[PDB]
DNA sequence: TTGACTCGACATCCCCTACAA
DNA sequence: ATTGTAGGGATGTCGAGTCA
């Protein structure tokens, strides 16, 4: 996977309390992490667990 | 009017990503709902009489009367909640309703100003009685939960539609006509989950074949296209409950979920398991039994378009050239054709259809013909059933690790089965280089064809695997 | 207002010549 | 007299349009 603490921060916070704002954040973050794509296709449960550790 | 397979592929991907995020949002929100600080405040909203109504005594002669009491409780809760929730906001923008690909693409541009919603602020909101309808309902679930009733939070996830291939993709009252969030409550007496929408429709229903909550009418489905309805429970369960609310789940809804192909299903189930933090209860079984009944009461659809790629059912005319009718079966139904006079079709159960393959086709699945096999169908090419066939066991490699190869000096490996028993497949651009350098005995692997053989690697004896791998790891020094 | 059917454009699956150095 | 190199046919899917 391989994400910063600033993007995982924005993503835990949007996902948890402001999901209306998902749309632009995801456009951005998916554009900075090509591997994120194939990760999500191969290993969604990983991306989840990453988002849960809070 | 139509976009590139790149955009197609991006839309499908973004759909999965957006969905996973949404479903996580559900999980987290349902956590915030279980909050004990909230419970202690919310309990006192519910009179003891109402509480008693919410936990009726087991009634042996007629459980129905207990269910009836539970329903009366749920209505009294919905009313007193009407009173508790004082200031009901508007969604800043489209809320969690579905967005159009155009809107997404465009959302990059204007970074709309968004007040962040922390966890405290949610609790405080629910306690003050100030918020939008999503928060309102969420609070309602908190309330029931603080009364020790088994009350799920339901979320209708609206990721962008990945079946919309279009380039150009083209008010408020029609969006809010049906809810994104609502509540379920478990009736131990009648053994069913009761549906509760205390804020939008303000009804309580025991869904059989129809639900007031499933959006109907062209206008409501523009921003709400019902596909993934997720239930989160007290114990941090996560269960896909779509089948309750979709009248036509197996025809209409399946085309619009990621679950329509097999890869999709596997992905979705992975996500639900990631989100399902409890172990199977007996209620899970009562539900699954309900779902099976529903899936068996849906039946044959009323149109040809809904029988394309149907899971259980196929028109006689859509039976592939390589399929046959399983002996002694026949139509399970007929389909009247809208818009052609008198025209009728034979509908078969897919479970009554057998898939046949030629000899080569089976070989490409790693199978050869069983002794005394008859063919089931012809075209010059005889086709055979799966039970006409048998695994192919390739000859073992020798002591020196020689693999018996074909006329072209390779071994054909189209399936793990076709690796000899004492041998392994090592897939790597230099695996052939390696084996040649060690001058160990190997054999090129043909793993597939391009339309020409694709040589993806080597098949070598297992004892030689470590050696090859070392040579591979040190390939730069060769 | 809708579905059956048709069509569009994709997409997916199942060898040697000429010639300069 | 030679080394190097560019240049598969059916079936399925979705959008639009015509007909009923």
């Amino acid at each position: 996977i391989g994400l910063t603490v600033e993007d995982l921060l924005s993503l835990r916070q949007v996902v948890s309390g402001n999901p209306e704002a998902l749309a632009p954040l995801l456009e951005n973050i998916s554009a900075r992490y090509p591997q994120l794509r194939e990760h999500i296709m191969a290993n969604p449960e990983v991306f989840v667990s990453m988002l849960l550790e809070a | 009017n139509c976009s590139s397979n790149e955009e197609r592929k991006r839309r499908k991907y973004f759909h999965m990503l957006y969905l996973v995020c949404l479903m996580v949002h559900g999980f987290i929100r349902n956590e915030w709902i279980n909050s004990k600080r909230l419970s202690r405040k919310l309990s006192n909203l519910v009179p003891e009489k109402v509480f008693e109504l919410l936990h009726p005594q087991k009634d042996e002669e007629l459980p129905l009367r207990s269910t009836r009491k539970l329903l009366d409780g749920l209505k009294k809760c919905m009313e007193l909640w009407q009173k508790h929730w004082k200031i009901t906001k508007k969604y800043d923008n489209e809320g969690l309703y579905m967005r159009t690909w155009k809107e997404i693409e465009m959302s990059a541009n204007n970074k709309r100003k968004f007040k962040t919603l922390k966890r405290s602020d949610f609790l405080r909101a629910v306690s003050k009685g100030h918020g939008d309808p999503d928060i309102s309902v969420q609070g309602f679930v908190a309330m029931l939960r603080a009364c020790n009733v088994n009350a799920r939070l339901i979320m209708s996830c609206q990721p962008p539609d990945f079946t919309n291939m279009k380039i150009d993709t083209s008010a408020y009252k029609d969006m809010v006509k049906y809810p994104i969030f609502w509540c379920e409550v478990w009736d131990k007496f009648s053994k069913k989950w009761i549906t509760v929408d205390p804020v939008n429709l303000k009804t309580i229903e025991q869904v059989r074949l129809h639900s007031k909550l499933a959006p109907k009418g062209v206008a409501c489905c523009e921003r709400n296209m019902l596909r993934y309805v997720i239930a989160y429970d007290r114990k941090y369960g996560c269960r896909d409950v779509t089948r309750r609310y979709a009248q036509w789940m197996n025809s209409k809804v399946r085309k619009r979920r990621i679950t329509k192909d097999d890869f999709g299903e596997k992905w979705f189930r992975k996500v639900i398991t990631a989100l399902h933090h409890r172990k199977r209860t007996k209620i899970d079984d009562y539900e699954d039994q309900y779902f099976f009944q529903r899936d068996e009461s849906e039946g044959i659809p009323d149109s040809v378009q809904d029988l394309k790629n149907h899971p259980y059912y196929v028109l006689e005319q859509d039976i592939k050239q390589t399929q046959i009718v399983k002996p002694g079966c026949k139509e399970c139904g007929y389909l009247k054709v809208h818009g052609k006079v008198g025209k009728v079709l034979k509908v078969y159960a897919k479970r009554d259809i057998a898939d046949l393959k030629s000899a080569r086709q089976w070989y490409m699945n790693g199978r050869i013909l069983k002794t005394g096999s008859r063919c089931k169908k012809v075209i010059d090419e005889r086709l055979y059933s799966f039970e006409d066939t048998e695994l192919y066991i390739p000859p073992l490699a020798s002591a020196s690790g020689e693999i018996t190869k074909n006329t072209f000096g390779n071994i054909e490996v189209f399936a793990p089965t076709m690796i000899p028993g004492n041998c392994c497949l090592v897939e790597n651009p230099v695996a052939i280089k390696a084996a040649r350098f060690l001058g160990v005995e190997f054999a090129p692997a043909v793993t597939s064809f391009k339309f020409k053989p694709v040589l993806s690697g080597i098949v070598v004896a297992k004892w030689l695997r470590e050696a090859i791998e070392t040579a591979i790891d040190g390939i730069e020094f060769i």
